[PDB]
């Protein structure tokens, strides 16, 4: 996943989240899974 | 003075932009059959009123001679021009030859109800009164035309001049329980008046003053050095949550008023008795359009200069404590609808750490329509969001504040 | 004009406060051992400047009779007047009898290599030379003394006048590698003199110059009412990483200098050719501390007016530009240390997101000190945190802003 | 838990993490579960 | 939360996400947090 | 030897348990009004087969005098006899005075193309053929009916005879794609005959043989000490997945016999050429029940015994393989249907780790049916679920294991 | 990640957890991720 | 009989193999040096006893002239034959010239209190007694040496014989507080006695019986064809928590007998007192190694027919109901040593969902150690792990279960 894409993504989801849709499922695990895999190429833990 | 010297240039976030207006009407084939037969025009398109709704953008469209459908949703499609509307809730509404649909949207407003309150103005290329206007409540969450109501022709124009055009409108709600008690305020610059609606009475009052009249003085407007000249009458109504005040200003005049809703809430509606509190002249240019947050902080569009001020309302009113915050030519050129909405969903423990309140900024270049100069190969267009408190902080018009956490986040759209 | 009107009154988050400083020996009698042996002395324990890291705040503290521990580090029981300090990293430090110990610690200042660096400034109630000045290098990660370096004689105290006191510390680092070449910055005001220090030589070079001396017009400095004369030189010296430019004003002038580093990165240093370039009387007041963001803004403290000025490095130098941000006589007495930090951990991607750094100031009542005038019952000392986009926001020190995101993350400690 | 409790766990969360010290794992999970609880109750899901 | 209550969730959750029926949010958010509560009782961290 | 030692007093969990049934008509008075009418009775309620759908059990009941509904969902409210049913679809398909609705339902099946196939008997009291038998196709996802096929008389019932009863029904999808070829065997015992539809073909072909007749010798059956007579031919057909091979054993008689499917493939249908592959007499009772799950087992239920056996495909069928897993006189007293799922999602990667298959047993006490002596005041109906891989661990039906992972889960509904 | 890599982490995480050992907790996290993704791609959402 | 039919062939996982044992000395000079001198040979290291700690597995080996370390613990590194070992906890205690190492690690045994307990026979080619038997107690946390005790002489080997070899080690803890109350059982089989030891009083006693000697017609051993002789008293001690009885067999004998722990609570040790509880003759061969868990299901090793029989507590001790759960010739050659453990961490709800117990067991060929023909191209020694819950499942051996819950978890490691 391109660094620009999981950007997007997030933008899109923070978006959907404060517009007060019906956020999906799907959509919501791929984030987390872009920000984990990303975290963890960051040493964070 | 009142122009900020920072606030110089600077432009805002840009949600959505048309260089001209699309609509969805399904197939290509479907689109070249609506424009031969002159039901659409990209030349004859022009916003009136923005809305949202937890995925939905709802625009106002002036009904002209090439207008599809006065109120359409945005669209996921996205057309060259921009993105592709979509009639709302379907093309039945859209045919106002019956007039059973809208024949013209002028100004949306959704109260916590979850409805939608849509003002027709009746009027067709705004001179022409075709049908009687209509004030429409819709459920948002099925899609349906919960009420509708006629206006009454005496209440709707003067009785001397015989002319009328709705213009603002707004919604207050002191409870809306099972049984919604909402005191509807309409707004006519050309009729010079005020009209309250009851939805508990089922009654219209209508409500004239000296203060409603407009100015021939300021009648003349300059936007982006082309000027135009409109005599229009009390317009941008925006009504505070915190004070209950109504604030007004005619279009053709700098002075600002405003009056206290509590004088109506007495059935009696004495005339001559509602007293209006305002000042004269406290504006360099004159106000488009208005809007109260719910922390007290007035926001309204300067047209001369092109540019947006504020005034908080714990402040006294002058032109001292008035100053402008966003300040653009092009990005800004005629404020014609601006909403205050918050963030969701509402957590009564988080709304500390979050600044909850966003504004939504729509923008269409009136000069232009007005003197039919539209270079359609350019953005026309355009609608911006903003955060208020991070765009009021450290000026005149921020409200005291206290960091008491450690993180704060600021949310718009 | 310098002092803004929003600004008046506003004050900062307090992260820590002490009516007085107390030290935690251990048990009760341990402490009451200490006061009765005339080590420990709640009257003249005076805080120099503050650092942070991790879970740490330094505090340095001038070492007159009664002080058991020049540096020692905030820890987590608190006592009635505050929290307790603890000794670093032991008591075996603390002993400066035989000078083995830091005598007393004047500044600090911590690198990207995480290291901390300490100067000694020798003297013993700020006026008595006991022992050698020091720079020492301490390791945070394993706490132990990395290294330790003694100031020549001649280089630290002028030849002609015979006085010296090391004030201000500053430290840079073209390469934080395996091998650091760090240039050591030792601002002297009593000598009027500036000290390079090249970790990589190990050499010691003095500079001196008409701008480094003070103004006798300006010694006397009037704080909350209460005025006293000082005659001090250069002092107050913040490192701009952006353009490697030193700051610097004496503490007895409003002139406000600077020099590039660049200059000293040749090993010849080509006496008389160092060129300073600043402007004269460009305040109101005296300067006290600055300190330079990564951003490129200024902030140093008016101590005349008792508030905290910021420039822009970007913008030009004058008095149309500089503008104050927080105003208060009674949280900012005297500012003697301010730091500025950034959030951790760092990711790159999520930089966009959040306003990463956070400045520390550290506000002790000099006035009070110099008249011997404390008033123990009232909190005297106080640390403050404040977010630095937030504090400079729509301001003339605020940086061309981007608001690209949905969501923007203010965070501070 | 009261509510003051958790605004004074989640604060002292925060500071521990943007300060960079070593964020325990008990700490972190109880503030998860308390934020987790209130939003349980403010009907999100 | 009686830990009696607490098996019953878990053993109805189980079944019918076993059974194959649309599992509620709201309810897989209350067993998830339940569960964090009694490991967190245990020390587990 | 077959009825092995552990298996003796062992149970399976009960996921649900009846003293009799009761349906949910909805208020209180309207069953008041179904009992006064006669349409309710609860003495003349018996299951016949059971099946499960993502959250729905499907219950079939033999069409007597005093039954609402022949087919009904269980229903979330709970009545003191036991769960209350509901009727699947609606009340519309209940009405068989018309004939359009199901007479009665005799037998279910579920195949992977989430589709409902139900028998309908037509006959009423069990004895009296009241309308034409039906075969019908629901659609589980829009609860609507896809299909409805009605049986040929001829083909139905024995020409000479002259009487017929469908008894079992299997499903058997060669591709379940958009075209669905489904051929699906009814083997009715009362004419001793086999009928094989092709769904594609629209045909119905009778086949008939001497295995499917019954043996005198073995009429009487003996269950829970009560003695019952009774003269039936084949029943209980089970189609292996991995084989693609039909077992049967007639009803009053131990022999086992099976055919393959792969002789129907052929459209020329020769009679007489079908070849049945049986063991005559290799079990002490005879058979009620018959499923074979995915993995190659075949489970069957001893009436006489009132037990559970199985036996694997892979091993030789002899006396000596066949074994008992699960033995208990009042929890397992006449097994009327056996019905293997597995757990769901369906994930490839992690089927290593999980034991997915689960079996759901139906017993009812036929004996006491067939002597009209219930005891409404116990639990007289039960349906049991277990895992397949630890009910039959450890034993001569197991199949050949390897434990590669640190953990396995079996799960059960 | 291949899923023969996949199922080789699993089997050495929870081997550690059953253990006693002290679980790492990158090895965790990413465990956790492949496994989200693996079930993100079977549209378990 | 005894032998069950489907235990035959099936084997366990394998946790860990060795083709030969090589030991991790660092470098490989180290090891050429270690060969060069004697040190270290791969012909003359054999597997007694093998723990488990958290990480670690604990592997004792016989000291022979070739032998480095008596105690090793399971390395990372993995060399060609194996994986490598490594001396615990440090080289200081492999050297036992000066006898304060461990000169020969028979047996170990862990308890609660996270304690390692070593026993020393002290043997040099299990024939020659070079120093004092001892017992070692080790912290597994720090890696301490907690306590040493020297085992007397006299209590050692009998005084008539004169020759005694300690063989098995059982650990039984009352009381893990503070003061843990352990008592320590050591069977040596050449002195055909059993040694109590008290920690608290720290004294030793020993016992003798007839049933501790062995009886010279089950001399001869065949495993895999391959038969030898040997003449050993009582090994194999397996305490049962649930019963507080310490199970036993002679080497050269099939009977089983077992002895109650409470008869030992009294400090008086009356001689002749106790009383020895067993069957003669219930095995068709010898038994190596036994472990009881808390369920109440002890495990026995049938070296004759190398398999693994299992029987329950609760049940009568008969030959009917003993019986085999593993069969596999080359697997399992000889048993040495079986641990039992459980799941960690322990959590009291979730018991319920978990069968926590797994069971490790160690193979070594023996008879190929006896006859001195060992093949070190194939794998000698294995280490298997099982769960027990369903190892016993569904046989005679398991305990009455109740499936409660939807799903139930196996765990082994
Ligand atoms: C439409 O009809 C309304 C009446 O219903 C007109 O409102 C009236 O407007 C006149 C001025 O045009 C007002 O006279 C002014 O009165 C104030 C005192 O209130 C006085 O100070 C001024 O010098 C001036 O005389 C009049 O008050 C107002 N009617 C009411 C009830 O307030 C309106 O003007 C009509 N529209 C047009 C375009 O004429
Ligand atoms: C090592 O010394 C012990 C004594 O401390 C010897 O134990 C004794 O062994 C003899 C047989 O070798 C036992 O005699 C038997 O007694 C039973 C009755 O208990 C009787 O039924 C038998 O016919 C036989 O006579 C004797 O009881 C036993 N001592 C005790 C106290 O029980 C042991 O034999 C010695 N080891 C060797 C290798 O000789
Ligand atoms: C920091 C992140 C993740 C962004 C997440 C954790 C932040 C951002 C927006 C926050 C919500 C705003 C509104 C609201 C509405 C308010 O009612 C509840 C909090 C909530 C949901 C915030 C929750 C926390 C959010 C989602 C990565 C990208 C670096
Ligand atoms: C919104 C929340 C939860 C607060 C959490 C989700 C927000 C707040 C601080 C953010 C970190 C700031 C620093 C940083 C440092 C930066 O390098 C990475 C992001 C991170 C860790 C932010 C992550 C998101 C945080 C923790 C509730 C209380 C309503
Ligand atoms: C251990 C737990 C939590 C129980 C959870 C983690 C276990 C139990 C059932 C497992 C699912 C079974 C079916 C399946 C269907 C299969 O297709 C995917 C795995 C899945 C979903 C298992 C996932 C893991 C489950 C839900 C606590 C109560 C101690
Ligand atoms: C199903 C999964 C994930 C496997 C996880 C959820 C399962 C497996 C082992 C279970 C622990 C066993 C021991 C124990 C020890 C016991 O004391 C607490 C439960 C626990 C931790 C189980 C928790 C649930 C575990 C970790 C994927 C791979 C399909
Ligand atoms: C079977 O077990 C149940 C429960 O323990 C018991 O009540 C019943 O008597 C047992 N059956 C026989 C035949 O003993």
């Amino acid at each position: 996943e391109s660094n620009v894409d999981v950007v997007s993504q997030i933008n899109s989801l923070v978006s959907s989240i404060v517009s007060g849709a019906n956020v999906s499922a799907v959509l919501l695990a791929q984030t987390l899974v872009n920000i984990l895999q990303i975290l963890i190429d960051a040493n964070v833990f | 003075n009142i122009l900020r010297g920072e606030s110089l240039n600077k432009s805002l976030p840009i949600l959505h932009e048309w260089k001209f207006f699309d609509y969805d009407f399904g197939s290509d084939e479907r689109r070249q059959d609506a424009i031969l037969s002159g039901e659409y025009d990209y030349k004859n398109n022009y916003p009136s009123d923005i809305d949202q709704w937890h995925d939905k953008i709802f625009v106002t469209m002036l009904r002209y001679n090439g207008v599809p459908s006065s109120l359409n949703v945005i669209s996921k499609k996205v057309g060259d021009g921009g993105p592709l509307l979509q009639p709302y809730p379907d093309w039945s509404f859209a045919k106002y030859d019956d007039c059973s649909g809208i024949v013209s949207a002028s100004k949306l407003a959704i109260d916590k109800c979850d409805r939608l309150w849509v003002l027709d103005s009746g009027l067709v290329n705004n001179t022409q009164p075709m049908c009687s206007p209509k004030l429409l409540t819709f459920d948002l969450t099925t899609s349906q035309l919960l009420k509708q109501v006629e206006i009454p022709h005496d209440v709707a124009v003067n009785a001397t001049t015989g002319k009328g055009r709705l213009s603002s409108l707004a919604v207050q709600s002191l409870d809306c329980n099972t049984n919604s008690d909402t005191m509807v305020y309409i707004a006519d610059e050309k009729g010079e008046g005020l009209i309250v609606y009851h939805n508990s009475d089922d009654s219209f009052h209508r409500l004239t003053s000296n203060t409603f009249d407009y100015d021939p003085k300021f009648t003349k407007m300059t936007i982006d050095g082309e000027s135009y000249t409109a005599q229009d009458g009390i317009s941008g109504m925006a009504l505070s949550p915190m004070t209950n005040n109504l604030y007004y200003s005619p279009v053709a005049s700098t002075s600002l008023y405003y009056v206290n809703t509590e004088q109506f809430r007495t059935s009696d509606y004495q005339q001559n008795d509602i007293h209006y509190e305002g000042v004269q002249n406290i504006l360099d240019t004159q106000s488009s359009a208005k809007v109260v947050s719910k922390s007290g902080v007035l926001f309204f569009g300067l047209v001369g200069d092109s540019a947006l001020g504020c005034w908080n309302e714990h402040r006294t009113l002058e032109r001292h404590n008035i100053r402008t915050v966003a300040q653009s030519d092009e990005t800004l050129q005629m404020i014609a609808s601006m909403k205050i909405k918050e963030a969701l969903p509402h957590v009564p423990i988080f709304d500390r750490y979050i600044n909850r309140e966003y504004i939504l900024v729509l923008s269409n270049k009136m000069q232009k329509m007005v003197n039919n100069d539209f270079n359609f190969d350019d953005v026309n267009f355009r609608i911006m969001n903003a955060n208020v408190n991070e765009l009021i902080l450290n000026t005149r018009c921020e409200n005291p504040d206290n960091d008491r956490t450690p993180f704060k986040i600021s949310i718009h759209l």
